[PDB]
């Protein structure tokens, strides 16, 4: 089980995005370029737009791989910001001190 | 041009290490690297090691059990270069259709009932099946009877059967090679079973089809096995053998002599002569005997013989024919010839003698042939109790500090050895050490061992400053007798032990503590 | 006085010069040669003696890696030369 | 129950070699250590804790492994697996002399169960345009064919490769772009005259 | 007293191909302990002055990295606490080293490498001209 | 007032380690960290998989030694092999600590596909820094 029910969708929603990565790859290719006639990027358009809603790179959402808390989380480390200070202050992390300047 | 460029020099990626290994030797008081260098976990006595050691091969059996019988919790792969060693493995048939591809997976993953129930499938189905493939069903189910190997889960008498598997098979083969014969006449000789492939041989001969190595080799002992003739009718026998493998031009191993001289064991006395006709034949064929084609020669030479003249000449030439050679393993009896040249060195009394078999052992990686854990507590027993007497006891101390407790635990026996070279040495100073580093060996509560120190020590009077340490080790002795392990069932306190300790407490300065001795005479009797 | 290695011997087998020419290695492997390869090595392994040789063991199982490190170890990606990329 | 035995400091010897107890990198054992070594801030009024239970001494990375005395023998062993560099190749002069070309290669190692980095596929290449044979024309041609790649000053050309996935294709094409502008250089092609008196480098 | 008498096995095979040889070979080690690295430094020094590498060593400078997270788990905006990462450099340098030197030098270095820091290395090596170059193609 | 990671002043009667007697601003001034490998450096790659990784085991260890375990592990990565050095109480027989020393070897090794050394140093009870 993971931590919470909205933890699921994002993993059904990046291993969907994985399988059509490619193929929306190729078919956006023929809509950002301007050489290919207007008729064809028209048609493009309705192809990209008829694969599945959750194969769509924006709509992944980043949390926190233990709390799953949706803002708050520092990339490097895909930790909350609570999650990270309790990590840290028990010294459980290499390299990371207090800050004192 | 006035450079040269040099040629470079390429290397194993392994020989780096071997180079730094090479500078590092064994440490005299480290326990052994198995065992974690952690005091409570540190092994206190031979006992100890086994069981410690049998624990942790448990669980690495424990754990890999967990890993085949869920594989889907680790087929997670973060290993960069791949590492095929550490995925988990599967024993399940991973073909579940009928077809002979799916056959031959069983075959290779040491299953007899599914092979043999898919095989009977095949057959009733119509098709074809390959000879190479009924062969290596045959193999499987020969070796093991028709049975399942030994897994993690799921001597007398003649093992192999006449309603067995093996031989309804071997009927129903179409067409029957040599290797079918060959295999077939193995099996039954490795079962206690040689009737049967002495008779298999025969029709073999009428089909004249020539015998590989191996099946010589079983037939040589079968021979012997089969009939309890006397000596020289079982040596026309072999002769005859060896005759016939001339002829069909098969070239006997190394395995092929050792077994003769193994067997030749028996005859004790009949076979000195005919011992040393092989061994030489071995020589000029070009097979170089091992350390367990010698180990045979040594034990049949080596009896309950006073004179011992010829056994004295058969080690003699062999040693130096060894010495300076470095030893690869060739035989699975290797491991033996270690422990029985110590033995043979044992009745001999030769110290220089041990030197080279203990030369020898050290030289390379030879000292892996020792043997199994009991094997080599038994190889240092003998080797260590000729260190006691046959040299001075200053080198005598060296040697049993390296040698225990890194290398092996001491016996009780062997601590008495011990103590009668201290004594024969005339130094009884290093007699309280003795039973400090005795307890730590496993030797806390030995009856044998505590009346040996107890006499030793009270048999003569000593100066007052030996005295005191005699009465100081006495008195630590007296702690173990009250906090014996035994009083669950039977507490005893030896009439000469109380003796001695009243005795050692009154030349020490210690006329207080004697007064408390007078009143154990009476309360023992 | 007389060494165990020099007398009678028999002569039924010729001394043969050479071993087998072309040995076949590439064929169906048999049960029993590879029932001797396991018990000649499992005797001769034994439990490791020292941190040196738990390290060689692993470095040829593959556990540990080759040093000196080179991050390409492994993939030779298809053993394509440039072109195919290019 | 079980009892705890003495640690083998007692029984370590004075003049025992150190490198044989510790053969490779280990933890820091404080039976195994003959060395009484205190760390950690003591109390008000008292002593930094003892070798024993302390984790202060097991976070360190010992180097206990690494003796001054077991480095010479250590080293010693080594020397077996070398080759001597030419003496003639004394002065960095000669060096450029005699080899007009380096090549600039990467490894990186890190703590993992992976050691591939995408950083290590660089290659670059840097060659001495005065050690090669181009004209007066194919000279000024190559300075304005490869662009920034070339130092006015050093007068060094650089050439940095990436596309490749590997280290050894990103070489192969790394030498492959130095001899395709050489050759290229010496091709005076016919629009070439055309040349405009505001793009004269003199 | 009692010692295995030669315990030494390697073999090195001198083939025909011609060593590399690299004009200089550069180690950077970083590290967040200052003393694990001058003690590294002090290791990698003595190992090469026995070789004979004649290294030069020098520190580069360090870096501080800094971030500001919330300090508690519901408002209170205006009290932070801050964290750093120091990452300390040491850089080694080799001159004049041979392929077959240099391979053995680093998997030494290598294997010793404390598990608290990491290094890069820089090899140029040197090479004389292409065939096509060398060879006069027009 | 401060609460991350410490243990608050009740009397003098309850001991405390070496690790809970400092306060988090003390590290890298007083206590070293707990684990030690190369993702939190400056210039590299792969520090969220050690991370969790890292936590795995602060969760594994204490449940495979209920107990016994005496104060927190301490993990050091060097190349691709992983150590892991304990202090564990005097509670266990010998055999089951071989045992669970092997059991948590392989168990390991197979799991994050990586060598894992587990070295044990044996204490008769916990260490009191303060107070007691
Ligand atoms: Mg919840
Ligand atoms: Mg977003």
């Amino acid at each position: 089980y993971y931590v919470d029910w909205k933890m699921l969708r994002d993993v059904k929603r990046r291993k969907m995005a994985y399988e059509y990565a490619d193929e929306r790859l190729r078919i956006n290719s023929l809509r950002k370029n301007t050489i290919l006639p207007k008729d064809l990027q028209e048609v493009a358009d309705e192809e990209i737009a008829s694969l599945p809603r959750d194969s769509c790179p924006v709509r992944i959402r980043n949390r926190c791989v233990m709390t799953s808390r949706p803002r708050g989380v520092k990339r490097r480390w895909r930790l909350s910001r609570i999650v990270f200070r309790h990590l840290a202050d028990h010294g459980q992390l290499s390299g990371v001190q207090r800050a004192m300047w | 041009e006035e450079v040269v460029i040099p040629k470079k020099k390429t290397w194993d990626k392994v020989a780096i290490l071997q180079a730094l290994a090479s500078t590092v030797h064994r440490d005299s008081t480290a326990a052994p690297y198995v065992f974690q260098d952690d005091p409570y976990l540190i092994p206190t006595s031979s006992v100890e090691s086994h069981s410690f050691l049998l624990a942790k091969k448990s669980g690495e059996n424990a754990a890999k059990f967990i890993i085949n019988s869920y594989p889907k919790y680790f087929q997670k792969d973060i290993a960069e270069p791949h590492i095929p060693c550490l995925m988990p493995e599967y024993f399940e048939p991973q073909i579940e259709d009928v077809s002979e591809a799916a056959l031959q997976e069983r075959i290779k993953l040491r299953k007899v009932k599914a092979s043999v129930d898919m095989f009977d499938q095949l057959l009733q189905a119509g098709t074809t099946v390959s000879l190479e493939t009924t062969n290596s069903l045959l193999d499987l189910l020969c070796y093991y009877g028709n049975q399942e190997p030994s897994a993690n889960y799921n001597h007398l008498g003649v093992t192999w059967r006449t309603k067995n598997n093996a031989e309804r098979i071997f009927a129903l083969m179409p067409e029957k090679n040599a290797h079918s014969y060959c295999t077939m006449i193995r099996g039954m000789v490795k079962h206690q079973a040689p009737t049967q492939a002495l008779n298999l041989y025969t029709v073999l001969l009428n089909n004249r089809l020539r015998a590989d190595v191996y099946t010589f080799n079983s037939l040589i002992e079968a021979t012997a096995l089969v009939v309890n003739e006397k000596f020289e009718e079982k040596w026309n026998n072999i002769l005859d053998l060896l005759k016939q493998m001339v002829t069909q031009n098969v070239k006997p191993n190394l395995q092929t002599f050792n077994t003769i001289l193994k067997c030749l064991r028996r005859f004790y006395a009949f076979g000195k002569l005919p011992a040393l006709q092989t061994l030489r034949e071995m020589k000029a064929i070009g097979i170089e005997p091992s350390l367990a084609t010698y180990h045979y020669v040594i034990q049949l030479f080596y009896q309950h013989e006073s004179p011992s003249k010829g056994s004295s000449l058969i080690i003699y030439d062999i040693m130096n024919e060894v010495m300076g050679k470095r030893f690869s393993p060739r035989d699975p009896d290797d491991d033996m010839f270690f422990q029985s040249a110590m033995r043979v060195c044992s009745s001999l009394r030769d110290l220089e003698l041990a030197y080279q078999v203990h030369g020898l052992l050290n030289t390379g990686d030879n000292w892996k042939l020792i043997g199994s854990d009991h094997r080599r507590n038994f190889y240092y027993s003998k080797f260590f109790n000729l260190l006691c007497f046959m040299e001075q006891i200053d080198v005598t101390l060296k040697w049993y500090k390296d040698l225990i407790p890194s290398v092996f635990f001491p016996h009780s026996q062997t601590m008495i050895d011990l103590l009668q070279a201290l004594d024969v040495a005339n130094r009884l100073d290093m007699v309280p050490q003795i039973w400090k580093d005795s307890k730590e060996y496993g030797h806390t509560f030995r009856n044998e061992l505590k009346e040996e120190i107890l006499m030793l020590m009270a048999r003569d009077q000593h100066p007052p400053e030996l005295q005191v340490a005699f009465a100081d080790c006495a008195a630590d002795i007296k702690s173990t007798y009250e906090s014996q392990d035994a009083r669950q069932t039977a507490p005893e306190w030896p009439a000469s032990s109380l003796n001695y300790v009243a005795v050692l407490f009154l030349r020490a300065g210690r006329t207080q503590e004697a007064w408390k001795m007078l009143g154990l005479f009476r309360k023992h009797n | 006085r007389k060494n165990i290695f020099k007398g009678r011997r028999l002569n039924i087998f010729e001394p043969q010069a050479v071993t087998e020419e072309a040995p076949e290695t590439e064929a169906v492997p048999s049960l029993w040669d590879i029932e001797f390869a396991k018990q000649l090595a499992a005797v001769t392994e034994r439990p490791f003696q020292n941190g040196f040789e738990e390290m060689i063991q692993w470095t040829k199982e593959g556990k540990l890696w080759e040093f000196p490190i080179n991050n390409e170890a492994g993939f030779d990606d298809d053993g394509s030369e440039f072109h195919e990329h290019i | 129950r079980r009892k705890a035995l003495p640690p083998r400091t007692e029984k370590m010897a004075v003049d025992q070699d150190w490198p044989s107890v510790y053969p490779v990198a280990a933890p820091f054992k404080p039976s195994a250590v003959p060395l009484p070594v205190r760390m950690g801030y003591p109390v008000k009024r008292g002593v930094p804790m003892a070798k024993e239970g302390n984790l202060e001494l097991l976070k360190i990375p010992n180097f206990l492994h690494l003796t001054p005395v077991a480095i010479k023998r250590h080293c010693e062993a080594l020397k077996d697996f070398c080759t001597e560099w030419p003496a003639a190749l004394d002065s960095d002069e000669k060096c450029e002399k005699h080899f007009p070309i380096e090549i600039d290669t990467a490894d990186y190692v890190s703590a993992g169960p992976s050691i591939r980095n995408p950083k290590a596929r660089v290659v670059t290449l840097r060659v001495k345009l005065s050690s090669l044979n181009l004209d007066d024309h194919a000279k000024k041609k190559l300075i304005k064919l490869v662009g920034d790649r070339y130092c006015k000053s050093t007068d060094v050309l650089t050439i940095k490769t990436d596309r490749c996935p590997l280290k050894r294709q990103n070489y192969d094409y790394a030498v492959y772009l130095l001899t395709v502008l050489y050759h290229e250089s010496w091709k005076t092609e016919e629009w070439e005259k055309k040349k405009t008196e505001a793009d004269m480098e003199e | 007293v009692d010692v295995p008498k030669d315990m030494t096995k390697p073999e090195i095979t001198i083939s025909d191909e011609p060593d590399t040889l690299y004009k200089r070979l550069s180690v950077l080690v970083k590290g967040h302990d200052k003393a694990v690295l001058d003690s590294y430094e002090y290791f990698a020094v003595l190992a090469a002055k026995e070789l004979g590498i004649s290294i030069k060593v020098h520190e580069p400078p360090r870096k501080i990295e800094r971030f500001t997270l919330l300090k508690s788990v519901h408002i209170f905006k205006k009290h932070r606490v801050q964290y750093e990462m120091r990452t300390l450099y040491r850089c080694l340098e080799l001159e004049h080293l041979t392929g077959s030197t240099a391979d053995v030098y680093l998997e030494y270095i290598q294997r010793n490498l404390p598990e608290g820091v990491a290094m890069e290395v820089t090899k140029t090596k040197l090479e004389q001209l292409p065939e096509h170059i060398r060879k006069p193609i027009w | 007032k401060n609460r991350a990671a410490r243990v608050r002043v009740s009397k003098g009667d309850k001991p405390v380690t070496y690790e809970e007697a400092h306060a988090p601003h003390y590290i890298a001034h007083r206590k070293g960290w707990l684990s030690l490998h190369t993702g939190n450096l400056d210039g590299e790659d792969h520090a969220a998989e050690r991370t969790v990784e890292d936590v795995f085991l602060r969760k594994f260890m204490l449940g495979t030694f209920p107990g016994c375990l005496a104060d927190q592990l301490v993990l050091k990565r060097r190349a691709n092999q992983l150590e892991i050095c304990a202090l564990v109480l005097r509670q266990l027989p010998p055999h089951k600590f071989y045992f669970l020393v092997g059991y948590s070897e392989t168990l390991l090794s197979h799991f994050y596909k990586c060598p894992v050394h587990l070295h044990l140093q044996t204490v008769p009870s916990k260490v009191v820094y303060k107070y007691i």
